[PDB]
């Protein structure tokens, strides 16, 4: 239930194939830029960096969970149907 | 008088005692009151 | 004691178990009890109810409950679980209780239990192999005056001793149920050594009032 | 203004505590009751409400908070609901039989009690909860009630007054929780005996998501003859902030244990030695003494013979009381046993929602066991200090609070005969 | 307007009224620990552990159910609140079971971090724990109870979201157990998200038992192409497979909760 992983722009690449090393089964690669992961307080910093690195970016808007209009006493009504049947 | 006990009805009470005193106290009571809603589902 | 339900032969969701004629007359009017809605607070006095029809309380009664109210039987396994005068396994027909709360342990409850043990040859929480008598080592019941106390079928027995008890023991084995109380000089809560808070008449009516 | 304990009979406003006269309508009626009912009732709701408050009538339940004030939460019209009174008798804390006298031998107290309460509030009906123990006494009252409606007092005209009352009576089945205010609502609604978390009030929001005051048995019975006799009458009795009668019910260790009707602010020793004469070995036997049922600390002796039996000064000696029932030791029994009786209780009788009273009960229940036996050490004492004041304000309802309160008495007044069991445990 | 001023860490904050501690804190940046409170499910205080003080009253309150009055400053690093965390810590970690390398929320385990930050670091507790009896819903559900926390977070998703009242508690103190009473298959089709809602590995998932790890997870995120809804899912992968699907938030779609297929 935490957040804190949250609150930071990144900036990961595309996948590449990965594959089965036919001696023990480990995972191989062909690229460099598999385990990349970058970090930003902000989202135009990280289109900055993408335009000056040359990389055609999709940027993903910032989701943000709606508020919600909590009570504890609407678990205990005489006509809603939020009178929960347990406790 | 004040000289022995004088609750000695429960003595001879059944199981069935408390409920049907409800039945016949149930005649007695008014209506009750309405959610506008036969139960929270 | 176990809180877990496991489908034995006996106790099964078609052991059968119907309220009588009359027992749903009683429900209804336990139902009328209450507002048009929540009737589902009947679900205490109806378990009862199917619990002082049949002694104790098969999934099936449980389950059939539910039906009557139309409540899930989910919320009834609940409520038969967490209030302890609901017997979810079979006893006999004298459930005795025996308070060991400090105000009881402490006027010899210990010693009523022990004669309570061998004179029926039980151990503390068994049924007897006749199924006429059980035993349990329950908490307080509200009468901590009369401090070594039972409770046999909704009846007291109270402000006793082992051979009060041993009588009483050996007057339910023959069928005689004896009067509840103090098996002692007092009848009530009052003081043993005479009366001592009032002895004078209670006054009338128009005593003391205020104006209005 | 000095020194009373003691009164006549005039005063003693349960009269028939003891069942020497008639419990029936036909003999409580000459007892005072039923009189001027339809008087006290048009006189007015906030009329009675000055009664109360002028009275300085506190909950005589376990939590004393002044009634009144209590009472007037829902004076306020209603807002397309009903209104509803519970009485409480889940009379379930140990020591405590005073409901159980009264709802036997004086029903008809508590039905105009009732009925004065909910007219000077607003309450469609009300709902007596009784312990699912108390069969007979239930029966007893179903009784009363049924003779005052067919005599009229209640129902479509209550004793006239132009004001419609019933008087249910709901059964309990067995739990010492549903005394509480919010576990007694949810068990009347239909469900475990689980507490609520206050707020919500239960005069905004309570049984059927409807406004209630929860009450005593006897804080409603006394009621309608504080109507009848005034404020200024039950005022004059006890000090000045925590005044009034006060039924006493004294259990253990005693020649002759009793329930006693009494003035407030009495002393302990007055009250133990004139009723239920002096304690077994006399008072140089005494060892300690638990005012309140079980939800109160322990008193050694040293502030037994210069303490009233009042909420101030138990308060003022780190303790508190409750429902006043006394409860007393006399040397001859290990007292570690006794507090870990009532700690083995405090984990029967949790529901288990919140998670201190759920766990730390029942570490204080093994650890109490293990200083019986004394197979513990001394550095686990301060520990289980801590475990308790974790317990305390940290919980939904007040049965932490009271698992942790007996534990605190016995480790303020009796840490020496833990270290010296420890001590024998350990040589041998 | 209907506004309200309040303060936390004296930092004032504008809210409405309805709402609550934990919510006026969130508008901050402070979260308040939990283990009963979810965003989406009724309140039941049942946790104790979202207690602060608040600068001048006496004791604590449960701040996701407490709705926040005019004029209060919430103190969240106190060390009232700060000792109110140990303790409960304390109890909660008093009975659960030395599972966490069995245990599939391994790394996912809200108790590990809260224990962490707001726990102490140490067990006063020198006495037996209890074990309790486990039960067996169904092919998905891996329910091992001996480390259930009672929380009741799951008995509300099953009678509010997935409308099934089949879920409940049994029995009371430390013998309560969650779960029926009875032997009964919990099938639905919202039936998965109980392992994500559970924060505890009371219950996980059965084809995810055993496989992988969190911190071995790589984590895309994908759609779902089960149904026309679109639910958002992060796809976890490790080295080169697939191991498990999981929601993602979206508040139009896939409000925290996504169906056993695409699971
Ligand atoms: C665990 C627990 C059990 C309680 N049991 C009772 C009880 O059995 N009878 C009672 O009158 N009050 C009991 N109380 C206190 C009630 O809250 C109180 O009686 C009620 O609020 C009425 O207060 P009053 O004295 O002002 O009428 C209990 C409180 C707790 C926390
Ligand atoms: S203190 Fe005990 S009885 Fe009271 S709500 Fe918490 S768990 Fe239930
Ligand atoms: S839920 Fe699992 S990982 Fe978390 S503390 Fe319990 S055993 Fe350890
Ligand atoms: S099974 Fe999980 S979600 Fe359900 S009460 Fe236990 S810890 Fe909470
Ligand atoms: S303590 Fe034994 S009857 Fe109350
Ligand atoms: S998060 Fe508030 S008590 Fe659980």
């Amino acid at each position: 239930s935490g957040v804190n992983n949250t609150k930071k722009w990144k900036m990961e690449f595309d996948t590449r194939e990965r594959w089965e090393n036919p001696l023990m089964g480990w995972a191989s690669t062909a690229d460099p830029l598999s385990n990349m992961v970058l970090t930003f307080s902000a989202k135009e910093d990280a289109i900055a960096f993408a335009e000056k690195n040359g990389w055609s970016y999709d940027v993903e808007e910032k989701k943000v969970p709606k508020p919600k209009s909590k009570s504890y006493g609407a678990n205990f009504s005489w006509n809603k149907r939020t009178r929960v049947s347990t406790k | 008088d004040t000289t022995t006990y004088k609750n000695l009805q429960h003595h001879d009470y059944n199981t069935y005692t408390f409920l049907d005193l409800n039945l016949d106290l149930s005649k007695f009571r008014l209506p009750q009151p309405s959610s506008g809603r036969e139960s929270p589902r | 004691a176990l809180f877990v339900h496991r489908d034995t032969p006996e106790n099964n969701p078609d052991t059968p178990f119907d309220f009588t004629p009359e027992n749903y007359k009683r429900i209804e009017a336990i139902v009328k009890n209450y507002p048009e809605g929540h009737q589902a607070a009947a679900v205490l006095p109806v378990l009862d109810l199917a619990q002082r029809q049949n002694g104790w309380l098969p999934i099936s009664a449980m389950n059939k409950v539910a039906e009557v109210l139309q409540v899930p039987p989910m919320r009834v396994y609940e409520v038969a679980t967490f209030y302890t005068m609901y017997n979810r396994k079979p006893v006999g027909k004298y459930h005795i209780q025996v308070c060991t709360t400090t105000p009881c342990m402490l006027r010899d409850s210990d010693s009523i239990l022990e004669t309570l043990q061998r004179k029926l040859g039980i151990k503390v929480g068994e049924t007897t192999p006749d199924k006429l008598f059980t035993l349990i080592e329950v908490e307080c019941l509200g009468a901590c005056v009369n401090a070594p106390m039972v409770q046999i079928n909704d009846n007291y027995y109270e402000d006793l001793t082992p051979k009060d008890i041993e009588e009483i023991i050996d007057e339910l084995k023959a069928g005689k149920v004896p009067k509840p109380g103090p098996r002692s000089g007092r009848f009530c809560c009052e003081p043993a050594g005479g009366l001592t808070s009032l002895t004078e008449p209670p006054k009338g009516p128009g005593f003391g009032v205020q104006a209005g | 203004k000095t020194s009373f304990g003691s009164l006549k009979d005039e005063d003693r406003i349960f009269t028939n505590l003891y069942g020497r006269h008639d419990w029936r309508l036909k003999g409580a009626l000459r007892r005072g009751d039923w009189y001027k009912t339809k008087e006290i009732l048009l006189k007015g709701p906030d009329w009675i409400l000055g009664e109360m408050k002028t009275s300085g009538l506190r909950g005589r339940g376990g939590a004393g908070f002044p009634t009144g004030l209590k009472w007037s939460f829902m004076n306020k019209p209603s807002d397309g609901r009903p209104k509803y009174l519970v009485v409480n008798a889940d009379e379930g804390e140990p020591g405590t039989c005073k409901d159980r006298e009264i709802m036997r031998h004086d029903p008809h107290k508590l039905v105009e009690g009732c009925l004065v309460g909910g007219r000077a509030m607003g309450a469609r009906a009300a709902y007596i909860y009784i312990r699912g123990e108390f069969y007979n006494e239930a029966s007893n009252l179903q009784v009363a009630i049924r003779e005052a409606y067919e005599a009229g007092l209640i129902g479509k005209n209550a004793c006239g007054s132009d004001y419609d009352f019933d008087v249910f009576v709901v059964r309990g089945a067995g739990a010492y929780i549903c005394g509480e205010e919010t576990a007694l609502i949810e068990s009347i609604e239909g469900k475990q005996g689980k507490p609520r978390l206050k707020p919500p009030f239960p005069a905004d929001v309570g049984v059927f998501g409807c406004p209630t005051t929860v009450a005593n048995v006897e804080t409603v019975a006394v009621s309608p003859t504080i109507c009848r006799r005034g404020g200024t009458w039950f005022a004059g009795f006890g000090r000045e902030r925590n005044s009034g009668t006060k039924l006493f019910n004294i259990s253990g260790h005693v020649n002759h244990p009793c329930t006693v009707e009494e003035e407030m602010s009495v002393p302990l020793k007055e009250l133990i030695e004139k009723h239920a004469g002096g304690v077994t070995g006399g008072w140089d036997n005494l060892l300690a003494v638990i005012p309140g049922g079980s939800s109160t600390p322990l008193i050694p002796k040293s502030v037994c013979e210069t303490v009233l039996m009042d909420f101030d000064a138990l308060v003022q000696a780190q303790t508190g009381l409750g429902t006043a029932a006394v409860i007393v030791m006399d040397r001859s029994t290990d007292i570690v046993k006794a507090i870990a009786r009532l700690i083995e209780f405090y984990k029967h009788e949790s529901c288990g929602q919140c998670t201190p009273c759920r766990e730390g009960v029942d570490w204080m229940n093994k650890v109490m066991a293990r200083f019986v036996k004394g197979d513990a050490r001394p550095a686990e004492i301060d520990s289980l200090w801590e475990i308790s004041k974790q317990i305390e304000g940290h919980t939904i309802c007040a049965l932490g609070d009271g698992a942790a309160w007996p534990v605190q008495g016995l480790i303020r007044h009796f840490r020496p005969e833990l270290e010296d069991r420890m001590q024998r445990f350990a040589q041998q | 307007s209907n506004l309200i001023e309040v303060f936390v860490d004296g930092q004032s904050v504008m809210v409405e009224p309805g709402t609550t501690v934990l919510q006026a804190c969130e508008k901050v940046g402070m979260q308040i620990p939990r283990f009963c409170y979810h965003e989406r499910l009724s309140v039941a205080g049942n946790c104790r552990m979202c207690l602060v003080e608040i600068e001048k009253a006496p004791k604590v309150v449960a701040a996701c159910a407490m709705p926040v009055m005019k004029g209060w400053n919430i103190l969240t690093n106190s060390e009232k609140s700060k000792k109110a965390r140990e303790g409960v810590m304390e109890f909660l970690l008093a009975n659960h079971p030395l599972d966490c390398p069995i245990c599939d929320q391994g790394g996912e385990c809200d108790l590990q971090d809260q224990s962490m930050m707001f726990g102490s670091d140490r067990s006063r507790f020198l006495e037996g724990k209890r074990a309790v009896e486990d039960k067996n819903i169904g092919p998905l559900v891996k329910t091992i109870m001996t480390r259930c926390i009672q929380c009741t977070r799951c008995i509300r998703f099953a009678s509010e979201i997935a409308g099934v009242d089949d879920l409940g508690t049994t029995g009371r103190g430390n013998d309560m157990q969650v779960g029926t009473y009875i032997e009964k298959m919990f099938m639905s089709e919202l039936s998965g998200n109980v392992i994500d809602i559970c924060p505890v590995g009371a219950l996980t998932s059965k084809p995810y038992a055993f496989t992988a790890r969190p911190w071995e997870t790589r984590k895309t995120e994908s759609i779902d192409v089960m149904d026309a809804v679109g639910s958002n899912i992060v796809v976890s992968t490790r080295t080169g497979e697939v191991m498990r699907i999981l929601p993602r938030m979206h508040e139009d779609i896939n409000e925290e909760w996504i169906s056993d297929k695409t699971r």
